[PDB]
């Protein structure tokens, strides 16, 4: 609504909304209940960062074992993952 | 008026500046060792410095261990959390016991989190919502009975509004900080629009419409591990009906609590929050299975986790799940050695006499001297426990024969008419077909 | 031949004539005002409202504002365009996510593949007969059509047919609400019906709302047969 | 309501003793046990007088001898609303609930919460309805009429409580009570009007009344319990009720009481045949009798030392010492032949049965010879046999054909002992061929 | 033409008027004072009074104890409710054998009932719904009203329909051209089918076709149900049949049993008690029987013990074959025919009386002529000396191969050559045992 | 695009990679031009065992009813798959084969340390190895 | 002394001594604990320093096994057994 915090990458199109800047924190009077205040980004817009991620394999056959498995990789209800699945990520 | 069940007598470990005991201070007779340990011990865990620390604290059978346990939660202080255990209720039959060892060990880790309260309530007199089929904003008036005010608000608020029903005429209530919106019902100046209506009529709200509220919100380390942890998904305000599919309790992954760490470590530095670890006390700690003592082990070695206190009164008896392994307390030997063993020594005449009139006190009754040398006879005689459980009976009777104070007659009474244990042992031998 | 049914309803003592659902449940839960407004309902002297944000929203580890590297890894993992939809899967309860399931693109560089039984499932779709992978994929309506099973009797009835116990709360149209919005919530009984077509011709031409912005309907279960479609046998 | 057919407690209606708390000969049907009725009498004025909590008391005796005819007593003395569980020793065993958290639940079941809050009604006779609709029923105006035996009214009604009351019809002659907050109708029937069938009220049309509510704590750990509804209560898939909501529940119930809304009430929890329990349970038990919020707790037994489950040792009535330490224990005994006659005097006046004297003499002897229930069993069954020869009293011939058709304990013992080649032993053994 | 398994010779006690049980007849032979008991109970549970009756047949293997359950079934007639039951079934995956007992407690209880129906029936003649005025405000149905035309014999009703009677409506699938059948009740809805007053074999959707209904549209109709108490509680605990959300979400879910609530029971129970009071209900008690109930342990035992004290539990009669057996969950404890001696007393035993060698020839004789079959003279004493020898069971069961083999000789009678070779073929216990005494490698 | 002769079913493969780089930032991937003409016949082989065949048949495929996405989001419970099912499979394959179109590979099942089943799997194991 | 210096404690060294004495016949964790517990009576007489009359308090205080298995074998009639047998009352 023309004052929200967004990132967007060009690669790969990720969209998100980090919040509401602070400048804009004194117009609604009542924020409710699916908002955050976030201070204004400073700096550069355009920002080139390299991050490296480790994955476990666990990870990946509780990701690719159901259709959301992050939700199984936090709160742990795997429950008995088969065998196919586990040699075709080895094979990858 | 006022209840009491075994307890309420204890109020504290009666100490001074310097850490001694007086005789009989803060509801406790004699027992000076254990509670000089029992302080040094608070003292310990309001350093809030230690993580894995344990206690057990030994003896016989009805000496003081639980009263002791009381008396830590009572001079530690309700801010501080307390967790109570049986070591019977870690078997269940959803999760693993070590599951459910773990969530006992993170319920005894809080917090304390500075909130603020702010409240709009009262008559709305105008909704007007604005577009740029999207609205924009909807400015609302209230009213109170001491003034009005008018706000503006953003259409995900609208959205609720819309699905409270509310009209011109209502009365509402809005949380500016959280956004929920109630609907209390219509106005007493709206009750004349119909001499039967289905709407309930409320008055006016007495105050004004904005207050204004500092509250301090108190939550354990186990809240925001379930909180994030709902395997079906979140649910919404208002729930009267459950969900169609039954939750059940799952193991909660070590990476869920990692992150949880994450998120308080960031938000205690910035000042928002304080940390208070806390106590886990499990009583009856001989009823343990061997691998829950084992995983007590790993879980005493973490960084987060609390002092623990438990209370045994075995002797040399083999721990469950074994069969030749005869360990002190009923507690294995690699765990013991991480352990601080305080006793608990029995008690003589005098300060039997002195509990039994201590907890006469407490209940509101008058005993002669008479009637309270045969009851301390009878206490030493039998158990302790059971000249404390005729007390009642003795009130009771008294009060029968229209009398407020015990005489001795009332106590032979209740002894011919209530047995000890011996008495129904000597009873159940001379006995033909099952008693 | 009908089940017994355990309800009450308006009956009658005896240009048109109408009939409203009625039917309640004979054993009713009578509650308190004190507990629901307490307990349930937040005001100015219970800290409902702040707990659960504090629990939801603040503290919620999905939030992109305080875990931004979190949802990065899990982006990474699931390959999923948006980082806001862990927020949005973690917030609303199980059939909301049943029922507005959208069939969204995934991005090519992530880590969740095809696997071999759900290429098998994806090659069946709009392949038609005597394919060697749709036969091999269709043995469960083979058996349905060789059997003769879409012309069999029914010859089970339940013997009781009872509506969920009312709760009735005396002096409070919140709590009515409230249960009249559970009962009957329009999204998941839209989501288990179906609109009529001439309502749908004027939907989409005489009103300009185009076809995607429908409410989703129509995610009932068929009955095995016309027969066993009801518990009422003539 | 509350249908019963006849049950064996069922002449039991309370302990029948004076205002000084001494026990009748025979009151309220209820003969022998003098002292034991006294003792339950002292516990019934605890309980009444409500101040103390979480005590104990263990009922131990021979088989058939008054335990829970005691207990059945104290139930029907302690009347209505006072919370009363009655369970047994196996119902913890669960497959879904773990056994001390349904001792928990056994344990909060038996702890009401009083409150009183109070609701206008209006209730009357409908004299005539007028319905005014449009053609796209945008608009609908109507007239109630409405009477009590004292009054008359007309009500304008708004659009609501017209589509309310086209919802569960309401015609003239009915007599409805209608709630104004909730839009509730009840059609409470037909009035007297030949031209089902109730009275006319009296008296004020808009009647304000209170009522008194007791709920458990348990009703409320469920409610509050946001993972499941109020279906749980009927359908019993509560599931392992955890903690911190107990905690909110228990500060809340103080925090009530503290500012007079409401009252706790204490009740009775009984759990027959106590000596099936396992020792995880009594070890949880020990620990849950010292809370601010526990009933006081009967528990019946009749084992004399015997192996306590769970463990390899013996312990006087099925329970460790531990737990004895933190119960008092009443003692029964057995039956002289004049309480015994007397007592089937009183199950014969129960199931409307008539007997001769020495008839009844007969089954005394046999009462104090072989059991008292084979006795009061046989009482139903002689008196079929009497209506089959139609006659009204039954003599002692027809008991004698009772006592002949069908067995008791020792007897069948004995012809077991006799004839045992023809039963399966405990090795699995037996003989079917009559012949070599 | 029939078919018989083991039992359907016994019809009945087969007594007298005054009780008094003859020698053979109605399939029985012998076993008067067990049969005279058998008459007791029947006449005890027919008196409808008493609640929490017990009995034990007491006896050995292969003499009519379960004979005797049934003939008690049969004489009561298939009005009052039997619960069959085996001492196994008790023993459940799903929910513990404590909720098991106390669901076929309360299976034995019965009930019948008068029922009105408020009945909307005819031929739908149109379907016109209207619609909102702003149906995507994401609160409210998309229509309003839904018109319906219902025709029938003398008589044309029109009806204007709420959104959530035409879920139910739909659902179903209907169309003008089409017989239904609302239920005012609960809102369910039969289709009935195509009326006749269309065309008849234009269709291809192997439908059925109805005539247009008698009576007006509007009916109040009497139906008369039986029903048990279980049935409501297991209702009442899975709710089904409504038109809100959870009552289309429960019949889809998979059933599973749930551990029954007490107050549930006890809500029930006072509904039926408003019921009878109002002369609608008659309560039928039942018997429940649980056959080989020494495979029942301890915890189940403890539990009867209160079931047995409550003020609606039915008369349950129970049987066993053990002499000297100790209980099955316990370690010391020796209690007669496996059960405990505090249920015992409870107890009322029946006796049990083995058979001598004519009552074996003339039950054989009885079989042979159940199964149409026919048996010569000395073939037949051949049988009942057998009987005596072996087992009445062994005998009973092996005249089917005399049947077959006498079939395969072009022969109608049955012959003692054919009793050898039927010998010759097939073995008994004893003979078996015997060569697994004298066997080379576990034969 | 893609598409399938006897079955139509157009499906989006993806945007050319000729059409990158008009707009600043897009979301939407970019598969290039496929090698070769727009017509042709190509012969695949596909390998899949016969539990394969199995779970897919016994698991409902893509549906429309509640059930089906409800299940799909839920955790994937093992359930007692019946004889009929593998007879059915069974005899459509060996129909299959005996069409010409595929053919049969058995292979080879390996237990080691086979002291830990105990005598129940042993007995099973006895039933089944006399099985076709 | 590495354990005390990560706990932040300071002795002497003759109570240093002491518990090195203790961890000798004793084990070694008992002696890890004893220090934090003296260091909580140490605080308690308003003394930053360990002494070791501090460390002799908490020895006399709190118990090792050696101690608690002597005096529970000593007194085994006032502590439940292996077969559940106690002497409760204190007089014969
Ligand atoms: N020093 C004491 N002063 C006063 N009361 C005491 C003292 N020691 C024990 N008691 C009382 O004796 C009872 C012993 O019960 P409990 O502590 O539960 O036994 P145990 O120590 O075996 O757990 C307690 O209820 C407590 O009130
Ligand atoms: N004092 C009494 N008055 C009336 N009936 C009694 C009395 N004592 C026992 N009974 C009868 O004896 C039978 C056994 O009593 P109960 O207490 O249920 O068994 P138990 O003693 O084994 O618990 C009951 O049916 C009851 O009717
Ligand atoms: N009185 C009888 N008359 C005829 N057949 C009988 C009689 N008693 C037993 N039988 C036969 O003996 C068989 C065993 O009877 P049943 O009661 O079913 O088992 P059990 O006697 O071993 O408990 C039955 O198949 C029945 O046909």
């Amino acid at each position: 609504l023309a004052g929200d915090v967004i990132s967007i990458d060009k690669a790969s199109g990720k969209i998100t909304k980090l919040g509401r800047s602070f400048a804009r924190s004194r117009d609604y009077d009542a924020m409710g209940a699916d908002t955050r205040f976030v201070q204004c980004p400073e700096g550069e817009l355009q920002k080139r960062k390299t991050v490296v991620h480790t994955v476990s394999l666990h990870e990946i056959d509780v990701i690719n074992s159901r259709t959301q498995g992050f939700l199984a990789l936090f709160t742990g209800d795997t429950g008995e993952i088969r065998s196919e699945v586990r040699d075709q990520i080895n094979t990858k | 008026v006022t209840r009491t069940a075994a307890h309420t007598h204890i109020k504290g470990l009666g100490l001074d500046e310097s850490g001694v005991a007086k005789r009989v201070e803060g509801g406790f007779v004699g027992q000076i060792e254990a509670r000089e340990a029992c302080g040094v011990i608070v003292d310990l865990i309001k350093a809030k410095k230690m993580s894995g620390r344990a206690i057990l604290l030994a003896g016989g059978p009805s000496t003081g261990k639980t009263a002791l346990a009381l008396a830590i939660s009572q001079e530690l202080g309700p801010k501080v959390p307390f967790c109570p255990l049986v070591g019977s209720e870690l078997y269940s039959v959803e999760v693993k016991k070590t599951e459910t060892l773990m969530e006992n060990f993170r319920r005894a880790i809080g917090l304390r989190i500075k909130e603020t309260k702010e409240v709009y309530e009262g008559e709305v007199t105008e909704l007007t919502p604005e577009d740029a089929k999207t609205i924009s904003h909807v400015i609302v008036g209230l009213k109170s009975a001491k003034g009005t005010k008018t706000l503006r608000l953003d259409p995900t608020i609208y959205e609720s509004i819309q699905r409270e029903k509310v009209s011109i005429g209502d009365v509402i209530y809005i949380e500016a900080n959280t956004g929920a919106v109630k609907r209390v019902g219509r106005s007493d100046a709206y009750a004349t629009e119909f001499d039967l209506e289905t709407e309930e009529y409320v008055p006016l709200p007495k105050g004004e419409v904005h207050k204004k509220k500092e509250i301090v919100q108190d939550v354990t380390l186990h809240d925001l591990d379930v909180a994030n942890a709902r395997p079906q998904g979140g649910q919404d305000v208002i729930s009267m009906m459950g969900q169609l599919l039954k939750p059940k309790k799952t193991e909660i992954t070590e990476k869920l609590r990692q992150e949880v760490n994450k998120v308080v470590a960031k938000y205690i530095d910035q000042g928002v929050a304080e940390l208070i670890p806390g106590v886990l006390f499990i009583d009856e700690v001989n009823m343990l299975d061997i691998e829950i003592f084992t995983y007590l082990n790993k879980a005493l070695e973490s960084n987060i986790a609390p002092v623990v206190v438990l209370a045994s009164n075995r002797g040399m008896t083999t721990v469950r799940g074994t069969e030749d392994v005869i360990s002190p307390h009923g507690v294995p030997p690699d765990l013991i050695d991480r352990l601080l063993i305080v006793r608990t020594l029995p008690y003589d005449k005098d300060e039997i006499r002195t509990i039994i009139e201590r907890r006469a006190t407490v209940e509101r009754l008058q005993v002669e001297s008479s009637a309270l040398d045969l009851l301390a006879t009878m206490g030493t005689e039998t158990s302790l426990r059971y000249a404390l459980q005729l007390l009642a009976p003795c009130g009771i009777l008294a009060q029968t024969s229209n009398r407020k104070e015990i005489v001795v007659n009332d106590v032979n009474e209740a002894k011919l008419l209530f047995l000890d244990a011996k008495r129904s042992t000597k009873i159940l031998e001379t006995s033909a077909n099952y008693l | 031949d009908s089940p017994f049914s355990f309800t009450t309803f308006g009956k009658t003592t005896s240009k048109f004539t109408d009939l409203i659902y009625s039917s309640r449940n004979p054993i009713k839960y009578s509650l308190p005002r004190l507990i629901y407004e307490d307990l349930i309902l937040p005001n100015y002297n219970n800290d409902v409202d702040i707990a659960n944000k504090l629990k939801n929203v603040k503290f919620n580890i999905f939030n992109p504002s305080t875990n931004y590297e979190l949802c990065l890894f899990l982006s990474k993992l699931t390959g999923e365009p948006s980082l806001n939809e862990f927020f949005r899967v973690s917030t609303t309860p199980l059939l909301k996510r049943v029922i507005e399931r959208t069939n969204g693109p995934k991005n090519t560089d992530s880590l969740s593949f095809k696997t071999i039984t759900q290429e098998l499932l994806e090659v069946t779709r709009n392949a038609p007969s005597e394919g060697v992978m749709a036969s091999l994929l269709n043995v469960e309506k083979h058996a349905y059509e060789r059997e003769y099973l879409n012309c069999i009797q029914r010859g089970y009835h339940p013997n009781v047919s009872a509506p969920p116990v009312t709760i009735e709360v005396l002096g409070s149209s919140h709590v009515t609400n409230s249960i009249n919005n559970e009962l009957f919530d329009p999204l998941i009984s839209q989501a288990l019906s179906d609109i009529p077509a001439i309502t749908q011709y004027n939907m989409h031409v005489k009103k300009g709302i185009p076809v995607e912005d429908f409410p989703k309907t129509g995610l009932f279960p068929e009955p095995l047969n016309k027969n066993f479609s009801s518990n009422i046998s003539m | 309501k509350s249908l019963s057919l006849i049950a064996a407690h069922s002449h039991i209606t309370g302990l029948g003793l004076d205002e000084n708390l001494q026990p009748r000969p025979t009151s309220e049907g209820m003969v022998g046990q003098l002292q034991a009725r006294r003792a339950a009498g002292v516990i019934l004025k605890m309980v009444q007088n409500g101040t103390i909590a979480g005590r104990a008391v263990l009922v131990a005796g021979p088989p058939s001898t008054g335990k829970t005819a005691l207990a059945m007593g104290v139930s029907q003395s302690l009347g209505k609303d006072v919370p009363f569980t009655a369970i047994a020793g196996s119902e913890i065993f669960s497959l879904e609930l773990s056994k001390t958290e349904a001792l928990t639940q056994a344990f909060r079941k038996s702890i009401g919460i009083k409150i009183k809050e109070e609701t206008e009604l209006i209730e009357g006779e409908v004299v005539e309805i007028q319905i005014d609709r449009s053609i796209t029923g945008g608009h609908k105006q109507g007239k109630l009429t409405i009477k009590t035996t004292d009054m008359e009214t007309i009500y304008e009604l708004g659009n609501k409580m017209i589509d309310g009351l086209t919802k569960e019809k309401v015609l003239a002659g009915d007599v409805i009570s209608i709630d104004k907050a909730s839009g509730k109708i009840t059609k409470l029937g037909r009035s007297f009007a030949r031209s089902r069938f109730v009275q006319c009220p009296e008296g004020e049309l808009q009647k304000r009344k209170t009522v008194v509510h007791t709920v458990s704590l348990h009703e409320i750990d469920v409610i509050n319990s946001r993972t499941q509804g109020f279906l749980a209560l009927f359908t019993g898939d509560t599931g392992e009720i955890r903690s911190e909501v107990r905690d909110q529940i228990n500060t809340k119930v103080a925090e009530w009481k503290e500012e007079g809304k409401a009252e706790i009430v204490p009740g009775v929890l009984f759990i027959d045949e106590v000596h099936m329990l396992d020792i995880e349970c009594f070890s949880f038990i020990n620990r849950a009798l010292e809370d601010e919020f526990a009933p006081i707790v009967m528990m019946a037994t009749n084992r004399g030392v015997s192996k306590t489950r769970g463990t390899n040792y013996k312990s006087p009535h099925g329970l460790p010492l531990d737990l004895l330490d933190r119960s008092i224990i009443i003692t029964t005994k057995s039956y002289n032949e004049q309480e015994i006659k007397t007592i089937l005097s009183i199950r014969a006046q129960e199931e409307e049965v008539e007997l001769s004297s020495d008839a009844l003499d007969l089954l005394t002897k046999t009462g104090v010879e072989t059991s008292l229930r084979y006795s009061s069993n046989l009482i139903s069954v002689a008196q079929q046999i009497a209506m089959k020869r139609k006659n009204n009293t039954v003599e002692v011939e027809d008991v004698k054909r009772a006592y002949l058709l069908f067995l008791d304990s020792a007897r069948s013992v004995k012809y077991v002992q006799e004839n045992e080649s023809q039963y399966i032993d405990d090795q699995g053994n037996v003989q079917i061929s009559i012949a070599k």
